[PDB]
C-alpha cells in the first residue's frame, strides 16, 4: 500500500489525481502515511530550492488535510510540517505568501480539528449560522450547441439535489465529532440516535458546534484548544473511523446560447428567493466563445460601475476548455483552485467630434472604418434592409515602447478606409487598409505594422468609426482623436 | 378569470370586426372596376439626373413648390435640389451620419431628417444669417426615427423604432401627443389632406388609422404577409396604400374599414420599399429591391408600367402636388425624375 502511494505520488507531479484522492479515502488508514511521505518530498526542496515544485505540494497538503477523516494525538504530523514549511519565509515571492497562508491553514487545523472542512462544507451548502452566515453557489453557463453530450450529462447529474437540510447537518455533526473523538466514539451508534432527530434541533446542534470549533480555533495555545474543544463537544453530547467525503454543493444549470452575461441578473431574480457570499459562475469554452473575454469586459467595468450582481456575491468564473470522473475533478478543481489570472486591459482615451472625453477598455482588439462601418450594418437589421467606403482621413502617430523607457516615435499621415488593431506589457497587431487610390473599389494596401502605443487624430469633418473588441453592437463614431496605450470577477487557473 | 374572461372577449370582438367588415364586402373594387377603360402601357422617360449624392440615398420629400426636394443620403448628408435646374439649393453636412429620412415642410422654410440618433433634428433653411443652422433637436423617442412629415413651421409628427409615433410642437420640443399602439417598428406614416388623420404602417404587416386631435387609434387595417415599409393616403383622403415586404402593394378604404385591392405579380418577388399616388390617385407607383419601380392601375390593379432606371434597389419615390413629375432615390447614389 504504501509503495503503491509513493508511485502515484511520483506519477501525479510528473486524472493522476483524482486517483489519489479515491485510493486514499478507501482506508482511513491512508490520509496519514501519504502526508508523511509529501512531508519528505517537501523536505528535500526546502534543502534543494527547485523553485518549480513548490506549490502541487502545497496544494495536496491543504487539500489532504481537510479530507483526512482524523489526525492521531500520538502523531505530530502538523508539527513536523509547520516546521518544515516555516523556512519558506526566505524563499522568493510568491512562495513565501503561499507557506503564510498555509501555515495559518495548519493553525486553524492544530487548534480546531476539522474546521476547515466544516467551513467549506457549510459554505457551500448554504446551511450557515445565525452569527457566521455565508453561501456559495454554482452556475453552470453552457451552450447547449457546443458542449458535448458527455458534458451535458455530467452537468444534469451534478445538478440534482441529493442531499437535504436533514442529511447535510447530520453529515456536518458526524464528521465534526468524528474528527475530534477518532475511533473512541460510536459513530454507527451516533448516526442511528441523529436520525430520529428533528431539523430544528440539528441545525441547533451544528450551530453549537460550529460556534465551539471557530472559538477553539480562536484560542491562542493550541494544546489546550483541543482539550477545551473535546470538552465542549462531551458536554453538547474502541471504535473504526471513517471516511466522510465532501458533500457535493449547490449547482444550477442553465441554458447559455448567449455571448453576453445578462443572463446572470434575470438569475439574480431567483436569488431574490434563494437567498461576504460567492458565486462560482462555471464557463464552459470554445475557440471563438474570444467572446466570453468581452462579455467579461462588461461585467467587469459595467459592474464596477453599476454594482449588481457583485452587491451580496464575490463573483469566480471558472474556464472550461470544452458521479463520473468528470464530476469529481470538476468539483476539486472548482473547491481547490483559488487563485485568479488577471488578463491585460488596453485603455483608450477619446476625444469626441463634440468634445468630450471618456477612458474606455478594449481586451480583446479595436477596429476602426470600413469594419467598423460593416458591423454597424451587421446591427442593422431593418436598418441594414432599408440600408464602397470612402477614406478618412487620419493622422497617426505610433509609438514602440521598451522596458528601458526609450520611446521610439513616428508618425505618417493617412487617407485609409479602416484601421483594426489585434493583440499578439503586450504587442498590438495593427493592419492598416491604405485607398490608394479612392474611387466602387478603392485601392486596398494592407500594412501590418508592431505597434504597442498609438494616437490617432481625424479631422473634425472626418469622423471615423470606431469599435471596441469586435463588439458589433456598439461601435463609435463622431471620435476626433484616440489615444491607445496599454493600461470582484476574476477568471481562475490551477496554476 | 378575469384575464381568460378578457382573452375571450377580446377574441369575440375580433370575430364582431371580422363579420363588420365581411358584410360590407359584398363586391370587390376589381368587380366594379372591370368596366372602365384600361390605362394602357406607362411609357415613362429619366427627364433629370441628381448628382452628387455619395453613397446610397435613404429617402426624399418634395416641397410645396413641386420644385424643390430634399433628399438624405448614407454619405450623411441632406442635399435640397431644385428638380428645375439641377442647382443643389443646399448640401447640408449632418452630425449623424446614419440618417434615414427627411421631410420638406409645407412652408418650405423647415426641413426635418433623423435616424437612428433617435432624434428628429429639424433645420431652418431661411435662418437669420442665411445659414443652414439646426432649430431643433426633437429628442425623446427610443428607437431610431423612421419617419416624419411637417404638420406646420411649429408642428411635425414622427415615427420611430419603439413601436409609436408621436405629434411633437417645435416650439417646446415636446411630444405634444404620443401615438402608441402598433407592435412593431413604425416604418412609414402619412398626412392625411386634413391635417387631423394619418396613417402609418408599422412591421407588424397592419396599418392603423390615427387621429392626430385626440391621440387614439381609429381603426386598424391588416392582410399583408410581411412588414410594411411604406403608407401613403389616395388623394381624397379615405383611402390609402400600404407596401409590403411580402412582394405585394395593398389599398385600404378607412369607410369600409378593409382592404380593397391588391397590387401583385408572380414575376414580382421582391419587397416593396416605397409607395406614391398620382394626383388623381389612379396611379399607383412603388418602388422595389429590383432596380425597378413599378407603375399600377390603382382601380385596375393591373401593372400598367415599369421605372427601370437604377442600377440598386429603387430605396424611396414621391410625386409632386401637382402631379408634374415622379422623383425616385435610390441606393445608386441617384436620384431621378420622371414624366
Amino acid at each position: 500500500t504504501e509503495d503503491r502511494i509513493q508511485h502515484a505520488l511520483e506519477r501525479c507531479l510528473h486524472l493522476n489525481c483524482w486517483s489519489l484522492q479515491e485510493l486514499v479515502s478507501r482506508d482511513p488508514g491512508h490520509f496519514l502515511i501519504l502526508l508523511e511521505q509529501i512531508l519528505q518530498k517537501t523536505r528535500e526542496v526546502q534543502e534543494k530550492g527547485t523553485y518549480d515544485l513548490l506549490a502541487p505540494l502545497a496544494l495536496l497538503f491543504y487539500s489532504t488535510v481537510l479530507c483526512t477523516p482524523h489526525f492521531p494525538p500520538d502523531s505530530d504530523l502538523l508539527l513536523k510540517a509547520a516546521r518544515t514549511y516555516h523556512r519558506f519565509l526566505t524563499w522568493p515571492v510568491p512562495y513565501c505568501s503561499i507557506c503564510q497562508e498555509l501555515l495559518t491553514f495548519i493553525d486553524a487545523e492544530l487548534k480546531a480539528p476539522g474546521i476547515s472542512y466544516q467551513r467549506l462544507v457549510r459554505a457551500e451548502q448554504g446551511l450557515s449560522t445565525r452569527s457566521h452566515r455565508s453561501s456559495t453557489v454554482t452556475v453552470l453557463l453552457l451552450n447547449p450547441v457546443e458542449v458535448q453530450a458527455e458534458f451535458l450529462d455530467v452537468a444534469d447529474k451534478l445538478s440534482t439535489p441529493g442531499p437535504s437540510p436533514h442529511s447535510a447537518y447530520i453529515t456536518l455533526l458526524l464528521h465534526a465529532f468524528q474528527a475530534t473523538f477518532g475511533a473512541h466514539c460510536d459513530l454507527s451508534g451516533l448516526h442511528r440516535r441523529l436520525q430520529s432527530k428533528t431539523l430544528a434541533e440539528l441545525e441547533a446542534i451544528f450551530t453549537e458546534t460550529a460556534e465551539a470549533q471557530e472559538l477553539a480555533s480562536g484560542i491562542g495555545d493550541a494544546a489546550e484548544a483541543r482539550q477545551w474543544l473535546r470538552t465542549k463537544l462531551q458536554a453538547v453530547g474502541p471504535g473504526k473511523l471513517r471516511t466522510i467525503p465532501i458533500p457535493v454543493a449547490r449547482c444550477y444549470t442553465y441554458s447559455w446560447n448567449q455571448d453576453s452575461f445578462d443572463i446572470l441578473q434575470e438569475i439574480l431574480l431567483k436569488e431574490q428567493e434563494l437567498l461576504a457570499s460567492t458565486l462560482r459562475v462555471v464557463v464552459f469554452g470554445s475557440d471563438r466563445i474570444g467572446k466570453v473575454a468581452r462579455a467579461y469586459s462588461n461585467l467587469r467595468r459595467l459592474e464596477n460601475n453599476r454594482p449588481l450582481l457583485t452587491r451580496f456575491f464575490k463573483l469566480q468564473f471558472f474556464y472550461v476548455p470544452v458521479l463520473p470522473i468528470l464530476a469529481d475533478m470538476l468539483l476539486y478543481y472548482c473547491r481547490f483552485a483559488a487563485r485568479p489570472v488577471l488578463l491585460q486591459v488596453y485603455q483608450t482615451e477619446l476625444t469626441f467630434i463634440t468634445g468630450e472625453k471618456t477612458t474606455e477598455i478594449f481586451i480583446h482588439s479595436l477596429e476602426l472604418g470600413h469594419s467598423a462601418a460593416t458591423r454597424a450594418i451587421k446591427a442593422s437589421g431593418p436598418g441594414s434592409k432599408r440600408l464602397e467606403a470612402v477614406p478618412l482621413t487620419l493622422q497617426i502617430i505610433y509609438s514602440k515602447g521598451a522596458i528601458s523607457g526609450r520611446s521610439r516615435w513616428s508618425n505618417m499621415e493617412k487617407l485609409c478606409t479602416s484601421v483594426n488593431l489585434s493583440k499578439a506589457t503586450e504587442a498590438l497587431t495593427l493592419n492598416l487598409t491604405e485607398v490608394v487610390k479612392r474611387q466602387g473599389f478603392n485601392q486596398i494596401s494592407t500594412s501590418q505594422i508592431k505597434v504597442d502605443k498609438v494616437q490617432i487624430i481625424g479631422s473634425n469633418s472626418c469622423p471615423f468609426a470606431v469599435c471596441l473588441d469586435q463588439d458589433e453592437r456598439k461601435i463609435l463614431q463622431s471620435v476626433i482623436r484616440c489615444e491607445v496605450s496599454p493600461c470582484c470577477l476574476p477568471i481562475m487557473t490551477f496554476s | 378569470s378575469e384575464l381568460d374572461q378578457l382573452r375571450q372577449e377580446a377574441e369575440q370582438l375580433k370575430n364582431q370586426i371580422r363579420d363588420a367588415r365581411k358584410a360590407c364586402a359584398d363586391a370587390t373594387l376589381s368587380q366594379i372596376t372591370n368596366n372602365i377603360d384600361p390605362v394602357g402601357r406607362i411609357q415613362m422617360r429619366t427627364r433629370r439626373t441628381l448628382r452628387g449624392h455619395l453613397a446610397k440615398i435613404y429617402a426624399m420629400h418634395w416641397g410645396t413648390d413641386s420644385r424643390l426636394l430634399v433628399s438624405a443620403s448614407q454619405d450623411g448628408k441632406l442635399i435640397i435640389w431644385d428638380s428645375y435646374t439641377t442647382n443643389k439649393v443646399h448640401a447640408i453636412p449632418l452630425r449623424s451620419s446614419w440618417v434615414m429620412t427627411c421631410a420638406y415642410a409645407p412652408s418650405g422654410n423647415y426641413v426635418a431628417c433623423g435616424g437612428l440618433d433617435n432624434i428628429c433634428s429639424i433645420y431652418n433653411l431661411k435662418t437669420r444669417e442665411g445659414n443652414v443652422r439646426v432649430s431643433r433637436e426633437l429628442a425623446g423617442h427610443t428607437g431610431y426615427l423612421s419617419c416624419c412629415r411637417f404638420l406646420d413651421d411649429n408642428q411635425i409628427v414622427t415615427s420611430s423604432g419603439d413601436t409609436t409615433c408621436a405629434l411633437w410642437d417645435i416650439e417646446t420640443g415636446q411630444q405634444t401627443t404620443t401615438f402608441t399602439g402598433h407592435t412593431g417598428d413604425v416604418m412609414s406614416l402619412s398626412l392625411a389632406p386634413d391635417t387631423r388623420l394619418f396613417v402609418s404602417g408599422a412591421c407588424d404587416a397592419s396599418a392603423k388609422l390615427w387621429d392626430v386631435r385626440e391621440g387614439m387609434c381609429r381603426q386598424t387595417f391588416t392582410g399583408h404577409e410581411s412588414d410594411i415599409n411604406a403608407i401613403c393616403f389616395f388623394p381624397n383622403g379615405n383611402a390609402f396604400a400600404t407596401g409590403s415586404d411580402d412582394a405585394t402593394c395593398r389599398l385600404f378604404d378607412l369607410r369600409a374599414d378593409q382592404e380593397l385591392m391588391t397590387y401583385s405579380h408572380d414575376n414580382i418577388i421582391c419587397g416593396i420599399t416605397s409607395v406614391s399616388f398620382s394626383k388623381s390617385g389612379r396611379l399607383l407607383l412603388a418602388g422595389y429591391d429590383d432596380f425597378n419601380c413599378n407603375v399600377w392601375d390603382a382601380l385596375k390593379a393591373d401593372r400598367a408600367g415599369v421605372l427601370a432606371g437604377h442600377d440598386n434597389r429603387v430605396s424611396c419615390l414621391g410625386v409632386t402636388d401637382d402631379g408634374m413629375a415622379v422623383a425616385t432615390g435610390s441606393w445608386d447614389s441617384f436620384l431621378k425624375i420622371w414624366n
